[PDB]
């Protein structure tokens, strides 16, 4: 009974475009193909913006003030939207490929680099009310003979400079009264001028080419003229110059050449200032920031993304994405990060909180198909068509054993006792399912009797027992261990697909190929529920079908399927363009969500082969912490969470519940029936007030007699609270509390508490204890420098 | 003036 | 240089590290450590004692933890 | 091994010095070997593939990824036995 | 209740005691490598 | 018709092997790769057999690349009668191989895929045979 | 009454003075601090003449060999040479003050005894601007600075707030300045400004009491 | 579209909108033509009256 908004797009930091700095300089926009991200350097945080372009994003700008941002995609269609409020203001189709699109530092204009024309437009007012018509073209500009490569804005507003591929950079003022100060077109290079820049001044303007070439015009008597001063060269080997921006403050001049190295120089003097290299695809684009310090590097090829500290050499940010699909994904126990696998074979390890790649694991040779974690939480194991299954410990990021069958079979799915002591993996080309011994790595045994290949795997996390599904139209559960081995085969109506595990293991569900999620009891072996999905999906017409959609039937089925941690929901994706969120006890869909809205991709609407990249949803899974669920999909990690919770959503509310009453409740100190009323409104503002206006002396009190029922959401509400708070003491105090007042209450129901328990200890483990495993390490320090005996 | 305008020597000699 | 290679072998096992340490301890407190640092070989062997050192303290510590089981007895025979 | 019946292009000098200053050669072959195999598991990836499959892909370099977290050291990747 | 209080409090106090020297070690032999790093780099 | 593209990987697979006879035979480097290739092939269907590298020198010819082709191999399943209808029939998208439908006709099946080559579960030619044996069970919904 | 007109809620800064409270900010800066040398360290970049003297069996002489008779100074020599390079590229000639912000409020607390305006800039370093300056901090006896520095820690510590930050000071503070205050911790200026952090350090124990006692609850009570 | 507030129109002449969790008028209108409808978009930007 909630409701999940996009919030964030892992695995892809950086796609084409230009990357801007934030005016503050703490926030940096990087174009992710269809949608723009943004990264929180100085809090470590990004978010990605929940409107969407037809096609991919070509040229983005933030104004200096930070409340409107401007974004254009490669047809000309521009979207104007409120960045303080993260919603979209307006659309406006320019009805031309736009370069380049830049505000104007006052920010009362803005100018578009369309063709060989430079358009000049008036800023919308973000504070005036939503207007029907708002933009207005101040000016029309056509000097160059082809297309403008970039331009710039004079730091007075006043003039603006543009470079095009004529080999010629041109001047124009904004002021048509001011046309005789600058109407100058400067010749002289060789090649396509890429970057054209005032100096702080605005005497002097300097003059970048292709071939690598700056020249430096001044303005100087032979009766006053624009001259060529001064002429230097890039002697790059090879290396052709691809992108280049300057800033006037600190006369840095950082260039990008297609080699894929970068050079920071001074101006004038062209002093080298350094000379990196990010590997050997194209530097696309390089940003700085308004201090001058931060340096933002892009390459498109591999989708890599830096921010370059020059002043201390450090890197602030320094990332790269999956260049194949997402085929997999997995959060750990806790929530804290998940683990993604691509095409490519390689294994990156993601913090959900910052949203950056702590680790990659390339020891995989072929496409990692599944990715697992052990119920401890300090190993994950996963399978790849290369024909092994490794084991990796991530308290010290190593491959400590590599699982393989006798003849190299392929491995398609994988699942994990939950004592960590036994694996399982199947394959498309045996049958058999292979068991290995974690802790020796043998081969136990081959589980044997599918008369098809098993396309699914999952170990119950409790009863410990094996479901697996295949083509052969059925399922098995297997009771490994013990003395004695059994197997119940149950018949379903169709190939099964995805498999999924209820959490407390008293139910499987199956998403077949008919389109049916089919839910059986395992200790009965009987079928409990049912639910179609074939209406449900949408699939687009690909561009190349001579068939309509509707009666297409290449996927209306679902691929992945995962339960809610709480039981009572079944996420479904496939390959095609929707998520589906279903409640299993009464089967009706809660809501449906539309994986992209690009029209690149094939189903968003004899030797070669037809091919252009499809949305397709690989694996989907819920955050262990009730609040999210990450969906894999050839774009990226799409994350939806329920963060926001705008919603108004009472609980047993009455007449007499006001939030002024609550109020009026800690006023009189009623500190008890503050938080059931704040509680029953289920509003966190008011829940957050009443929660830090209890005093530490009643906590105990007020813990003891809350009723049973408001329980569960207390203590998710403390675990997701304490986690980013900075009340580290007063959110223990409440802890310590709850727990020993309703101790047995939580022991007594498990399942109920699960994900409420689960919130609390990630607080105490992944912050807690790292305060106080640091206070306790300085204690003993201490202690020997004061106790030992000097040195001579 | 641009049309686009806004608007000790320390001795290397050293005893050693 | 002899104590030390001792101290360090005893280290290895959980269940003679606590005599080790001690010892270890009483080296610190009573020697110059400037000393200590000089003799040749010595720090090879504290090499091999810091590793086993980190593993017996995160033991213990959670030996620690789990005592509050009994605080936990304490209060709900208290209700 | 092999022993060459035609006159060496190497001056006597130069014999000497090059043995002043397991293969490089070989190496190159093995470099050839895997875009040659890397290229042609890319052809008949895509001739066997349901669903789109990408092409594959002096001065100090920046590594974009890295194995390990940078705040994580070496000496603590190695277990105490391994010491 | 009286046994379950004492058995707590010498337990802690006795795994206190251990977990002291531990930590006490731990950092102490911490200093002799840097020292010797610090005279021999 | 065009036999341009395998023509290339059937040189490719030539002259990436003749590298690894250039290579010293003890080496391990040449040894690996050179099994990965076989089975790669082996997986593709190229090669019925397990080969020695002399063989998959001659064993690899374009017609084996062609008979791997989805039309081609719908044929000798008999599926279709020719291997225009079998096309068409892949344009129409009434063929399936495992759980995705292939509406290119360019498609090479692989040594584990040729065995679950299908007709869709809803196709009106999946009825008609249905039909022809009386077998059509409505359950089904085919 | 304006906050619940706006249906909104700002947590405060501290609840109460007693209660111990983190900094306003991400938790990994304090992880950065602490391990910023090995940061720094995996961030780093990845990087004849004509009497040609050979002798030995290489050129025949054998009989040399069975008679018995038989370059790092010049790259610590050529590293020499690299390092006044680096010199002769940098050639900044601006007049910069004589002490930094940092190193001036640090002498002005001490003479007021509030060091809060230096704990306040404390806090607003980067992680690598607070390493330099603890780094750079004067060695030298009377080890004003060394104790002003823990004089200043000492009250932020009391304060309760910002407790991480502190913390993590002072931990790089022994970091880089353990075997001067070692050797001299005899000294009466260190001792009594050690001592008086050592009575403040002491309270905060209880954390640690609050943190053991949770989890051995909350895993018992999550199993059994 | 949140659920927490109401927008009505009555023969009075006025468009009211009610803030359930406080339950009182926060905002009140007058329309020269009686509004014989009021619908929110789904987004909850637009109302269409
Ligand atoms: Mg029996």
């Amino acid at each position: 009974k909630s409701d999940f908004k996009f919030s964030n797009l892992l695995g892809t930091v950086y796609r084409q475009g230009n990357i801007t700095f934030s005016d503050d300089g703490k926030q940096l926009l990087s174009p992710v193909g269809n949608r723009v991200s943004v990264f929180d350097l100085i809090n470590n945080k990004s978010f990605t913006f929940e409107y969407e372009h037809r096609k991919n994003i070509a040229a983005i700008d933030l104004n200096k003030q930070g409340t409107l941002l401007i974004s254009i995609d490669e047809d000309g269609r521009a979207i104007l939207v409120n960045f303080k409020a993260r919603n979209v203001l307006h659309h406006f189709n320019f009805k031309e490929k736009c370069s380049a699109v830049k505000f104007s530092p006052d920010g009362r204009l803005f100018a578009l680099a369309s063709g060989r024309f430079l358009q000049i437009w008036k800023t919308p007012d973000v504070n005036k009310d939503r207007q029907f018509a708002p933009f207005v073209r101040h000016r029309v500009h056509a000097g160059h003979f082809q297309d403008i490569t970039s331009l710039t804005w004079s730091q007075d507003s006043r003039f603006i400079l543009t470079t095009s591929k004529d080999l010629s950079a041109k001047i124009w003022s904004v002021d048509s009264e001011e046309k005789n100060l600058a109407a100058t077109t400067f010749n002289g290079h060789r090649d396509y001028v890429m970057g054209a820049f005032f100096s702080h001044d605005q005497e002097k303007i300097y003059t970048v080419s292709k071939d690598g070439a700056v020249f430096v015009w001044e303005f100087t008597k032979r009766k006053y003229s624009w001259r060529i001063t001064k002429k230097h060269f890039f002697y790059a080997n090879q290396a052709k110059v691809k992108c280049v921006t300057f800033h006037p403050a600190t006369r840095l001049l950082a260039v990008g050449f297609t080699s894929g190295e970068f050079r920071l120089y001074d101006l004038p003097d062209f002093t080298l200032i350094q000379q990196l290299s990010m590997g050997q695809n194209p530097v696309n684009t390089v940003s700085v920031n308004q201090t001058g310090e931060w340096l933002a590097f892009g390459s498109s090829k591999l989708g890599q993304l830096l921010v370059y500290e020059w002043q201390s050499e450090s890197y602030i940010l320094k990332q790269q994405g999956h260049f194949d699909s997402t085929n997999s994904l997995a959060y750990s126990p806790d929530g804290s990060r998940v683990v993604t696998a691509s095409e490519d074979g390689k294994i990156k390890v993601w913090d959900i909180t910052s949203g950056f790649c702590l680790a990659t694991f390339e020891e995989h040779t072929s496409s990692v198909t599944a990715v697992q974690f052990a119920k401890r939480g300090q190993v994950m194991f996963s399978s790849s068509l290369d024909g092994t299954v490794r084991a990796w410990d991530l308290i010290r990021y190593r491959n400590f054993r590599t699982f393989t069958g006798t003849e190299r079979i392929q491995f398609n799915c994988l699942a994990v006792d939950p004592s960590g002591e036994v694996v399982c993996a199947g394959s498309l080309d045996n049958f058999d399912i292979h068991v290995w011994s974690v802790q020796t790595g043998q081969l136990l045994d081959a589980l044997s009797g599918h008369e098809g290949p098993v396309s699914c795997l999952s170990f119950s996390q409790e009863n410990s027992v094996l479901a697996s599904a295949s083509w052969d139209k059925t399922i098995r559960i297997w009771s490994i261990f013990g003395r004695s081995q059994q197997v119940e085969p149950i018949e379903v109506y169709s190939d099964v697909l995805a498999l999924s595990m209820r959490p407390d293991g008293k139910e499987v569900a199956v998403s077949t190929l008919k389109g049916q999620i089919s839910i059986f009891n395992i200790e009965d072996a009987k079928q409990v529920g049912n639910i179609d999905c074939r209406k449900d999906i949408i699939s687009g017409r690909f561009n190349q079908d001579r068939f309509t959609a509707k009666n297409s039937e290449r996927s209306k089925f679902f691929t992945t399927i995962h339960y809610s941690f709480d039981g009572m929901a079944i996420v479904a994706g496939g390959n095609n363009n929707s998520i589906c969120l279903y409640d299993v006890p009464n089967e009706v869909l809660l809501k449906r969500f539309i994986v992209s809205r690009n029209m690149a991709l094939n189903g968003t609407l004899l030797s070669t082969r037809k091919m252009r990249p499809e949305v397709r949803v690989t694996s989907v899974q819920f955050s262990p912490t009730a609040n999210a669920f990450a969906a894999a999909s050839t774009e990226g990690l799409l994350i939806y969470s329920t963060n926001d919770t705008i919603l108004f959503d009472p609980f047993d509310l009455d007449v007499d519940v006001t939030p002024h009453s609550t109020v009026e409740a800690l006023r009189e100190k009623q500190f008890l029936n503050a938080l059931v009323m704040a509680f029953r409104l289920n509003e966190e503002y008011l829940i957050n007030k009443v929660y830090e206006a209890i005093p530490i002396k009643e906590i105990p009190l007020v813990a003891s007699n809350i009723p049973a029922i408001y329980l569960p959401r207390i203590l998710k509400f403390i675990g997701d609270f304490a986690i980013e708070s900075q009340h580290i003491e007063f959110n223990l105090i409440w802890i310590k509390a709850l727990l020993s007042a309703s101790g047995g209450y939580i022991n007594e129901h498990k399942y109920l508490f699960s994900t409420a328990m689960r919130s609390i200890q990630r607080f105490i483990v992944r912050v807690a204890k790292e305060v106080v495993n640091t206070t306790t390490d300085n204690k003993y320090t201490y202690r020997f420098l004061v106790s030992t005996d000097g040195s001579m | 003036v641009a049309p686009t305008a806004l608007k000790d020597d320390d001795d290397d000699v050293l005893l050693d | 240089i002899l104590l030390m290679k001792r101290c360090r072998d005893w280290n290895t096992n959980a269940k003679t590290h606590t005599i080790a340490q001690r010892t270890i301890r009483c080296i610190l407190m009573h020697h110059n450590i400037a000393k200590l640092s000089e003799i040749p070989g010595m720090v090879k062997i504290v090499d091999a004692i810091i590793p086993y050192t980190q593993r017996h303290f995160t033991r213990v510590d959670n030996l620690v933890e789990q005592s509050y089981i009994l605080d936990y007895a304490l209060v709900e025979m208290d209700k | 091994f092999e022993l060459s019946d035609v006159k060496s292009s190497k001056s006597l000098a130069e014999i000497y010095e090059d043995d002043y200053t397991l293969s490089e050669e070989l190496q190159k072959a093995h470099s050839e070997i895997s875009e040659l195999y890397a290229n042609l598991v890319y052809k008949l990836d895509v001739l066997s593939s349901v669903h789109f499959v990408p092409k594959p892909a002096e001065t100090p370099t920046i590594s974009m990824e890295d194995a390990q977290p940078l705040y994580m050291s070496n000496a603590s990747s190695l277990a105490p036995q391994e010491i | 209740k009286l046994q379950i209080n004492r058995v707590k409090t010498e337990l802690r106090s006795a795994l206190k005691s251990t977990e002291d020297d531990l930590g006490f070690n731990v950092q102490g032999l911490k200093f002799v490598k840097q020292q010797w790093n610090l005279r021999h780099n | 018709e065009d036999y341009h593209k395998y023509n290339r990987i059937c040189g490719d697979i030539r002259r990436l092997a003749n590298k690894l006879s250039l290579l010293p035979p003890t080496d391990p480097f040449r040894r690996k790769h050179e099994q990965l290739l076989l089975d790669k092939l082996y997986a593709m269907g190229v090669l019925t057999t397990k080969s020695k590298i002399s063989d998959l020198e001659n064993k690899v010819t374009v017609s084996a690349i062609c008979r791997r082709r989805l039309p081609v191999i719908m044929h000798r399943l008999k599926m279709a009668e020719t291997i225009q209808d079998a096309v068409k029939f892949i344009e129409q998208g009434h063929v399936r191989v495992g759980p995705n439908l292939i509406n290119d006709p360019a498609y090479l099946v692989t040594r584990n895929m040729e065995d679950y080559v299908t007709w869709v579960d809803n196709s009106k030619i999946k009825k008609t045979l249905l039909r022809y044996r009386n077998q059509i069970d409505d359950f089904d919904f085919s | 009454l304006n906050d619940i007109d706006f249906n909104t809620y700002t947590s405060l800064e501290q609840i109460d003075k007693e209660l111990l409270t983190l900094s306003i900010g991400p938790r990994s800066k304090m992880n950065t601090l602490l391990h910023l040398d090995v940061i720094r360290k995996r961030s780093k970049p990845k990087e004849l003449p004509f009497f040609l003297q050979l002798s030995g069996e290489k050129v025949g002489d054998e009989a040399s060999v069975r008679e018995g008779i038989a370059h790092r100074r010049d790259q610590e020599a050529q590293k020499k040479l690299d390092a006044e390079e680096q010199m002769n590229k940098f050639k900044v000639t601006g007049r910069l003050g004589f002490e930094s912000h940092f190193t001036k409020q640090l002498r002005e607390g001490s003479q007021s005894k509030d060091y809060s305006s230096l704990l306040a800039t404390l806090i607003n370093f980067s992680p690598a601007a607070v390493d330099l300056e603890i780094r750079s901090l004067n060695s030298f006896e009377p080890f004003d600075e060394i104790v002003w520095f823990i004089d200043a820690l000492t009250q932020g510590l009391k304060s309760n707030k910002n407790f991480e930050l502190y913390e993590t000071f002072m931990s790089l503070l022994f970091k880089a300045h353990g075997d001067v205050i070692h050797a001299n911790n005899k000294n009466q200026d260190i001792a009594s400004a050690l001592q008086n952090w050592e009575d403040v350090h002491k309270k905060e124990d209880r954390l640690d009491d609050l943190v053991k006692f949770c989890m051995g609850v909350a895993a018992f009570v999550t199993t059994a | 579209p949140e659920g927490r507030w109401i927008v009505s129109a009555s023969l009075d002449s006025t468009i009211r909108t009610w803030d359930l969790p406080t339950g009182g008028c926060i905002d009140g209108i007058i329309v020269d033509n009686v509004a014989t409808n009021v619908k929110f978009s789904p987004n909850g930007d637009l109302l269409a009256t």
